[PDB]
């Protein structure tokens, strides 16, 4: 059977270099494509290789080895906007495309001045929920899902304040339970020792 | 530039009277592809005549083979008649044994 | 094995007579047709029994779809040529692609186009460029060479894919393509000596006349190698006799690694 | 100059319902394609059309049909929708056939969810939570949070509006929704978004903030028999004002 393999997910740091691998076993070979697909958007064409070697296009390069059945997509000077899925596809002897399942590329921002804190947002008169915001932590911190079925915790999100050229990570936790408090909301995560908890 | 067809008439096997054979007319080197070919028996068109599909040469010209089964005798004369855009009148090529 | 080749032709006609197809495409291995398609049937079909027996319906169905597309592209390209030539009437467009696997293991690959049966554009897969014969072709050359990826694609297809297809088809048809049927050769006089061969396969054969052990090609009439209709071929060569001096004539025939000499008494 | 235009962006269907996805391209392309994309696998071709006037099956044609109406348009038909046809559908086109180096150009996608019963369809509740005064004093910045909760299926578009104009600078919305009950296959979803502004901007009492969620749900011809309100396509929003 014809098969194409690429890693499910990769994580790298802003400003660094990442290499996304694609291996293929096909009945004949008429070229290899890379496509970029931002979340919720259409795939767009990035590159084509059909002879052996490396081809550059801006900050992106694509390499092919026909004898090894191998290609990589090279992204240099990573930026947050490079966060996307990258799809490899190969045309077989009958010009039919065989598609890899895609590699999701996650980029960690460079947080220059980490200021980890958990803040209690103000209640809404139209909601019974209490809402806590874990924010301004360094990108090495991971936010774990909740182990209380009545507590909801979202993954970290990178926000860019363009005017101030300022990026920050944040995650949100909420619940309508009586014993929910921001001091314990993120207890299932490993959070920085110096995380700021303002007094209630 | 249009190329007139070369016309060659011959038997499948060396001909012998009273022995069943095949009469071939090989028409080649012509361009463009429209062409009309008939095999003649004493000047009369032969009815049971077969032909290969139009064939393509590397020099961009075309060729075809027209054939029919026959038993040669001493008296019967056979020929191939070919018409093409490069020919004013149909060209006749007799089978010379 | 000896040398073998695979090639596909396309023919387009701009204003054909009713019933005559505007588009035809035929594949060959050596001198054997293997595939056919035209704008009337709109189907790709086998032309050799060993192709039909070895390629599943999914092969013919897929290439039927591609050829319907290639048919449309050919019409559009011919329309563009005839407009740029400012030509009225019916004109022809032709394409040939393919590869050769030579006896010594080396390969060749070729791709070219013709307008009205004359060379129009010729691909060079080593310099990755198109040779144009006139200014109409020069305009097309510029557009095609601006698509560098397509040139690289064609080089890969000619050098790797085409040879792979050829080896595949050569195995399918090995009982036909790799056989040898030796010629039956005879001499007669009609004055001139005729040396005639028939019954042989493959069609590649070399016949010549030698006079006192020497060859002079400008004194020899060479006949074409012609299909006999049963899968074998026939050929001949003639030379005229000098009635003023005695000379020893001999017909020499080389076929599939065997040499034959027929000495004329 | 629009490229590849496909519709609809979102659609919910009941098992057995018919549906036609439209696709047009204005690039004078000859070949068109219908793909489905599902988690954990590469794109799979449903049907394709190598040229005007011909079509053929792809890898997964069962349950579908197509019509290459003309050179521009290639529609995809689901005669009797099945839950397994829940997927994201992409139309694509290329200049000529798949033969050669030419790339594909993709439409925006159509997200279809096929349900045995429409009683699982819910619009979101939307609420806005005002910034923490501790954050303002510690960072000179102010993060508002919007929560859109309890919706199904995941057919939503969340936007922030400041002083009557949509904004995207300083906004981060979760790229994927949260399953409120991760064990259940038809779990309702939650989605969070943050808008962060300077403390000075939050402290202007004339500034007004709104979180808005477009939900794609049922339409007039969908049958409804539940006691609760029919979950039609609708916009749900919540607002906040700056505090001096
Ligand atoms: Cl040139
Ligand atoms: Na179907």
């Amino acid at each position: 059977g014809q098969n194409i393999d690429q890693p499910t997910e990769m994580t790298a740091t802003e400003g660094a270099i990442v290499q996304i691998n694609c291996t293929y076993q096909t009945s004949g070979f008429n070229g290899l494509f890379w496509y970029q697909q931002h979340a919720g958007e259409a795939p767009t064409f990035l590159s084509y290789n059909v002879l052996d070697g490396l081809e550059e296009k801006g900050r992106f390069s694509s390499f092919l080895s026909r004898s090894k059945g191998y290609s990589y997509l090279l992204l240099k000077e990573l930026q947050m906007k490079d966060s996307a899925s990258y799809l490899c596809a190969v045309k077989d002897s009958n010009y039919q495309l065989i598609w890899g399942a895609g590699t999701k590329l996650i980029i960690k921002p460079d947080i220059q001045n980490p200021d980890p804190a958990v803040y209690q947002l103000r209640d809404s008169k139209s909601s019974d929920k209490s809402v806590c915001l874990f924010t301004d932590f360094d990108s090495q911190t991971n936010v774990s899902q909740s182990k209380d079925s009545d507590v909801y915790i979202t993954d970290k999100c990178v926000l860019d304040m363009r005017s101030m050229d300022f990026k920050s990570n944040s995650a949100v936790a909420w619940s309508n339970k009586s014993d929910f408090a921001c001091a314990n909301a993120f207890n299932n995560s490993i959070i920085p020792e110096d995380t700021f908890f303002p007094s209630p | 530039i249009q190329r007139t067809p070369k016309i060659q008439v011959y038997s499948r096997h060396p001909a012998e009277n009273g022995k069943s054979n095949f009469l071939n007319c090989y028409v080649s080197g012509f361009h463009p592809s429209d062409i009309e070919v008939d095999l003649l028996k004493n000047g009369e068109r032969i009815e049971k005549v077969e032909h290969s599909d139009l064939s393509f040469s590397k020099d961009w010209s075309f060729y075809l083979l027209y054939y029919t089964e026959f038993t040669p005798t001493e008296k019967d004369e056979y020929a191939c008649r070919v018409n093409h855009v490069t020919l004013s009148q149909p060209k006749i090529v007799k089978w010379d044994r | 094995m000896r040398t073998h080749s695979l090639r596909y032709f396309r023919l387009g006609v701009s204003d054909p007579i009713h019933g005559v197809p505007e588009f035809i495409s035929v594949g060959y291995v050596d001198s054997h047709p293997i595939t056919t398609y035209d704008s009337v049937t709109r189907q790709k079909e086998p032309r050799a029994p060993w192709m039909a027996e070895n390629l599943a319906p999914d092969h013919w169905e897929r290439y039927t779809q591609l050829l319907r597309g290639w048919q449309q592209m050919f019409k559009v390209e011919l329309k563009r040529l005839q407009r740029h030539y400012n030509h009225s009437g019916s004109h022809t467009y032709q394409r040939m692609i393919g590869c050769e696997l030579l006896e010594d293991g080396s390969t060749t690959g070729f791709l070219q186009y013709a307008y009205d049966g004359q060379d129009f554009l010729i691909f060079n897969k080593d310099t990755l460029s198109w040779l144009a014969v006139d200014n109409v072709a020069h305009t097309i050359k510029q557009a095609w060479e601006a698509n560098q990826h397509e040139l690289l694609y064609q080089k890969n297809w000619l050098e790797e894919e085409c040879i792979a297809w050829l080896k595949r088809f050569l195995e399918y048809g090995k009982d036909t393509l790799q056989r040898t049927e030796p010629p039956l050769v005879r001499v007669n006089r009609k004055t001139a000596l005729f040396c005639k061969a028939h019954g042989f396969y493959p069609p590649e054969i070399y016949m010549t006349w030698m006079k006192n052990g020497e060859e002079i090609v400008q004194e020899i009439d060479y006949g074409d190698i012609l299909p006999s209709g049963d899968g074998t071929y026939q050929a001949w060569a003639s030379i005229e006799l000098d009635p003023q001096s005695s000379n020893l004539y001999s017909c020499h025939v080389e076929h599939s690694g065997v040499h034959m000499v027929l000495q004329v008494p | 100059n629009a490229g590849v235009t496909q519709t609809p962006k979102f659609q919910v269907l009941k098992t057995g319902q018919s549906m036609t996805l439209q696709c047009a391209q204005d690039m004078n392309h000859n070949s068109m394609y219908w793909y489905r994309q599902d988690p954990g696998m590469g794109l799979r071709l449903i049907y394709y059309s190598a040229s005007e006037g011909t079509t053929d099956k792809g890898e997964v044609p069962n349950g579908y049909n197509v019509s290459r109406l003309n050179k521009r348009e290639f529609s995809l038909r689901l005669e009797s929708a099945a839950p397994s046809q829940t997927s994201v559908y992409f139309c694509a086109s290329s200049v000529w056939t798949g033969e050669g180096s030419g790339e594909l150009f993709f439409g925006e996608g159509s997200r279809l969810t096929v349900l045995e019963d429409l009683k699982n369809v819910f619009p979101p509740e939307v609420a806005v939570f005002e910034p923490s005064e501790a954050e303002i004093s510690h960072t000179q910045k102010a993060t508002l949070v919007c929560l859109a909760t309890g919706f199904y299926p995941d057919h939503v578009e969340l936007s922030w509006w400041v002083n009557g104009k949509e904004v995207h600078s300083g906004v981060c919305t979760d790229p994927q929704p949260l399953k409120e009950q991760p064990a259940l296959n038809d779990s309702r979803y939650a989605l969070s978004s943050r808008l962060r502004v300077s403390a000075t901007f939050w402290q202007n009492p004339r500034n007004h903030f709104r979180c808005q969620v477009q939900f794609y749900g049922l339409s007039e011809n969908d049958e409804w028999t539940q006691d609760r309100a029919k979950p039609v396509t609708q916009i749900v929003s919540a607002e906040a004002w700056g505090r001096a």
